[PDB]
């Protein structure tokens, strides 16, 4: 009767724990970041609108060079457009037609995806002499892969509905590492910016912080009643924001170890979709069900604009590196750039 | 050799028509139910409009055809309303210019209307044989013949009020319009019977295709009923008029100024009823109707 | 079955000893940093269309 | 701006390559197959020739594209409404498996999967093609065990029609969209080689009734 015993040391753990975070607890960034009112309302402006897509798009992504961004349509088609002459620059046609998301390689050369075909498709954009290829298909996930970035130009991080996430060397094309410790489907992740740490959203309403070099998980964050579909880390490096199916977004600390703030309005009850912040962290955007994107004030939690230029589910947002825009793409089959 | 000098007393005497010294019974009476039908015809091609360009569910060709067939028959309602208050006695102060512009409206309304019931009729054979599920639709084909259809209806409108006239054939002009030939009336019956036998048998092969490519797996008796009453409302407003232009243009001596005022309120009805036939099967525009 | 209990008690026995922090202090650096970087943001504060690649 | 706007061409060549693929993926029918693991689909793919099987294959001038999930094992509730748009639903059902439990029987576990999937948000107007595999192996089961195995309400002979229609009305009763979809039956027969042939019998159908309905046909 060791198991239960376990469990109750377990409880035991988490009672403390618990204390511990009540106890470190001191005030709230409401009541301590009041002194600076409001920002005051934003507004953007559609300032492009990309088309070519002859179905729904499932994911986006930018480059480092804040110039060209990646799409993939449930059409069977991979395309790497250019925001600023809006010129389809890459159109990739893909062995299965299901995909669900893409990645850019911030080295600028390399691109993948992947989705029900449970493979992560590595495009190297070389093209010597010859139009772009598949250049490896990382085989071995048994779920559909939900989100995929490249930690570096040799090295990615997928995560899958299996449960787990894998850091795959693409050279030699084996699991270099798997994290597991999720007890749902693994939706979205998100890398820190010196690559050392990443955090995953599943849809056991939980939030894991990895570590990229020991393998191990860090620290647990809980606070959502429903599923994380998306996650982003602050810019800063110790905060990230999790949204939910419930609603809600949440602001986590990484060294208070506990919930730091809520940004859900009344008005809102649907499916978010998408996070992101600003080059700042000051401005929280979030894609929504409702076919609109709205703007939070990280540090006040109040809306602050809305973005509605799409007909149907947004289903990817993102703001490059720069911070200059926003991109959002919806089912309707089209893409918009915004500021 | 023509006559552009004498006014409608002179057109009106060369025929049997007369020129209603002043109001009658008959007048009032016609008067009334054309206005009449008039309201009927704007208020329901109004309410489609406004129903087609309020939902946007109503957003594609087939629509845009039912749309354009609604400001048809606005346009046919209106034209009717403005024939009232001039025909009558009024028609007396009315000149050649005047006249040949008032005839022209109705015949370019009606012209409109029975070109768009054609296209129509176009649209659902083509769509009725695509074997692909979806088929996202643009924009170019349905524009495309809706100019064609107002070029056509425009065109047939024109042509008598510049030249085709028996203005200059005094021994040749019609009973009913003293001054248009009985060339023109015989060319727009001609045209309106081989549109109608033309719509009959796309719906005919419309219903054949479904009933064989169905029986193998009701569909056939809704089919057979929408088939049959809107080649039904057709025929019998429009049979009636043919007939009685064609017994004008090809028996002399032959009663039709009796008949004439009756088959025009009846073509007349025809896009009274157009819009509620190619719209009441849609719960979703009745619904919209508010 | 008990070694998943195990393993999960072990890697939350170093979840419950970790450096934990004020949540005054992490606001504190939060703003901070949030005040510090106001001005690089273009979102932040509309840049005219000019400075811009999308405007024209 | 010598080659700025040579790329462009290119862009442009892009674009109208799309637009042809686009097109030929608008004329093949697409179907999904559905099942409970046993369900017999293996002989149904058999009978048309890790991760989602695609099956092309050609009949009467039209074309089919079959896509089997079954190799998954997620929370479905993620990915199905990738599948929102297809032009049928082909569901699988083993008639032997009244009797055989998994506790549960498999059949109860298959009308559960049905429901879910017939009444799913993202299937409203989509058709589904119910076949029920392994006639012979449960016409002379039932021979011997009762049909009240799995259905308790059950009453009437035990032969291979009746029970048969019964289990034709119960898979077809989940159905709550009475007026928006329909439910094409049909027992797999082995040697007659025309399962193919009632698929494009029910393509057509699903396709010539959707026809009609685009215009004020219906
Ligand atoms: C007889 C029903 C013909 C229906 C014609 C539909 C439109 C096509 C017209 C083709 C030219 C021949 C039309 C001959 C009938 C005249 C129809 C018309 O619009 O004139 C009204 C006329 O009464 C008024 O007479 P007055 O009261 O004496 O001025």
């Amino acid at each position: 009767s060791e198991l239960d015993q376990l469990r109750q040391e377990a409880e035991q753990l988490k009672n403390q724990i618990r204390d511990a975070r009540k106890a470190c607890a001191d005030a709230t960034l409401s009541q301590i970041t009041n002194n600076i009112d409001p920002v005051g309302r934003i507004q953007m402006r559609t300032r492009r609108t990309l088309r070519g897509h002859l179905a729904k798009i499932y994911a986006m992504h930018w480059g480092t060079d804040s110039r060209l961004l990646v799409s993939a349509s449930q059409d069977g088609k991979l395309i790497i457009w250019d925001s600023y002459t809006t010129n389809k620059v890459h159109a990739i046609p893909l062995r299965s037609s299901w995909v669900m998301t893409c990645a850019y390689a911030p080295s600028g050369n390399y691109v993948a995806c992947g989705g029900l075909d449970n493979i992560c498709s590595i495009y190297n954009l070389k093209t010597r002499e010859g139009n772009v290829r598949v250049s490896r298909e990382l085989a071995g996930h048994t779920g559909y892969l939900s989100c995929c970035r490249f930690l570096d130009d040799n090295q990615i991080v997928t995560s899958s509905g299996d449960t787990t996430c894998a850091l795959w060397d693409i050279e030699t094309g084996q699991q270099t590492t798997t994290f597991t410790g999720h007890t749902g489907d693994v939706m979205s992740l998100s890398l820190a910016p010196d690559t050392r740490l990443f955090v995953s959203g599943a849809c056991d309403a939980s939030a894991k912080l990895w570590d990229v070099r020991e393998g191990m998980c860090r620290q647990t964050f809980t606070g959502h009643e429903s599923d994380i579909n998306a996650i982003c880390f602050f810019p800063n490096g110790n905060a990230f924001a999790t949204g939910s199916d419930d609603a809600t977004c949440r602001l986590f600390d990484l060294r208070a170890d506990q919930e730091l703030m809520t940004y859900s309005h009344d008005n809102i009850i649907c499916g978010i979709t998408s996070v992101s912040f600003s080059k700042s962290g000051r401005l929280l955007l979030a894609g929504y069900d409702d076919f609109n994107c709205n703007v939070w004030d990280a540090l006040k939690a109040d809306r602050a604009g809305v973005l509605a230029g799409h007909d149907n589910r947004v289903s990817c947002l993102g703001v490059t590196d720069d911070g200059m825009a926003v991109a959002t793409g919806s089912w309707d089959s089209f893409l918009k750039i915004w500021n | 050799q023509c006559f552009y000098n004498e006014s409608i007393a002179f057109f009106y005497n060369r025929s049997g028509k007369h020129l209603a010294t002043e109001w009658n019974t008959v007048s009032k009476l016609v008067m009334g139910l054309g206005i009449t039908v008039c309201i009927f015809i704007m208020l329901a091609n109004l309410l489609v409009m406004v129903a087609i360009y309020v939902n946007r569910r109503f957003h594609f060709p087939i629509y845009y055809l039912m749309a354009n067939l609604a400001a048809a028959d606005f346009f046919a309602g209106l034209a009717y309303f403005y024939l009232m208050f001039n025909t009558g006695p009024n028609t007396r102060r009315l000149t050649v210019s005047t006249w040949l512009l008032r005839q022209g409206l109705i015949d370019t309304s009606l012209t409109a209307s029975v070109a768009n019931l054609l296209a129509i009729a176009i649209e659902r054979h083509i769509t009725v044989f695509r074997m692909q599920l979806h088929t996202r639709m643009s924009n170019r084909r349905v524009v495309v013949v809706i100019v064609v259809i107002w070029t056509m209806a425009i065109v047939m409108g024109a042509i008598p009020s510049v030249g085709w006239n028996c203005i200059c054939d005094i021994e040749n002009c019609s009973n009913m319009a003293p001054l248009y030939s009985d060339s023109y009336l015989v060319f727009w019956a001609i045209f309106n019977l081989v549109t109608f036998v033309v719509m009959v048998v796309l719906y005919a092969h419309i219903f054949g295709y479904v009933r064989q490519r169905t029986m193998r797996m009701d569909t056939m008796m809704s089919l057979l009923k929408t088939v049959v009453i809107v080649l039904g409302a057709f025929i019998i407003c429009w049979t009636p008029g043919l007939v009685l232009l064609l017994l004008d243009v090809c028996c002399p001596q032959c009663d039709v100024l009796a008949y004439e005022k009756f088959f025009l309120l009846l073509a007349e009805f025809n896009s009274a009823m157009n819009p509620i036939i190619y719209s009441y099967r849609d719960k979703e525009m009745s619904a919209t109707f508010r | 079955s008990i070694a998943q209990a195990r393993k999960l008690v072990e890697q939350l026995k170093m979840e419950a000893n970790i450096d934990r922090i004020k949540v005054s202090k992490a606001a504190a650096d939060l703003m901070a940093y949030c005040e510090a970087h106001a001005k690089e943001d273009p979102l932040l504060t509309p840049v005219p269309a000019s400075e811009n690649p999308f405007r024209e | 701006s010598a080659e700025d706007k040579a790329a462009v061409e290119r862009s442009k060549m892009i674009d109208r390559n799309l637009r042809e693929d686009g097109e030929k993926a608008a004329r093949e029918v697409k179907l999904l197959l559905l099942g409970a693991g046993e369900s017999g689909k293996s002989t149904i793919v058999k009978q048309m020739k890790t991760g989602i099987v695609e099956t092309h294959f050609t009949f009467k001038d039209l074309h089919f594209k079959m896509f089997d999930v079954g190799a998954q094992r997620s929370e479905r509730k993620k990915w199905i409404h990738c599948f929102e748009g297809v032009t049928a639903i082909i569901f699988c059902v083993a008639l032997s498996d009244y009797d055989l439990v998994l506790e549960m029987n498999r059949m109860h576990e298959s009308m559960k999967l049905f429901d879910s999937i017939c009444n799913n948000k993202w299937f409203t107007d989509t058709s589904i093609i119910l076949f029920l595999n392994k006639k012979d192996l449960f016409e002379e089961k039932i021979k011997k065990s009762p049909l009240t195995i799995c259905y308790p309400e059950y009453a009437g002979s035990n032969t291979y029609e009746e029970a048969a229609a019964y289990i034709q009305c119960q898979f077809e009763d989940l159905n709550k969209r009475k007026d928006t979809k329909e439910i094409y039956t049909h027992f797999t027969c082995a040697t007659d080689t025309k399962n193919v042939q009632f698929v494009f019998d029910a393509v057509t159908d699903v396709i010539i009734k959707n026809n009609l309905k685009d215009c004020g046909l219906f």
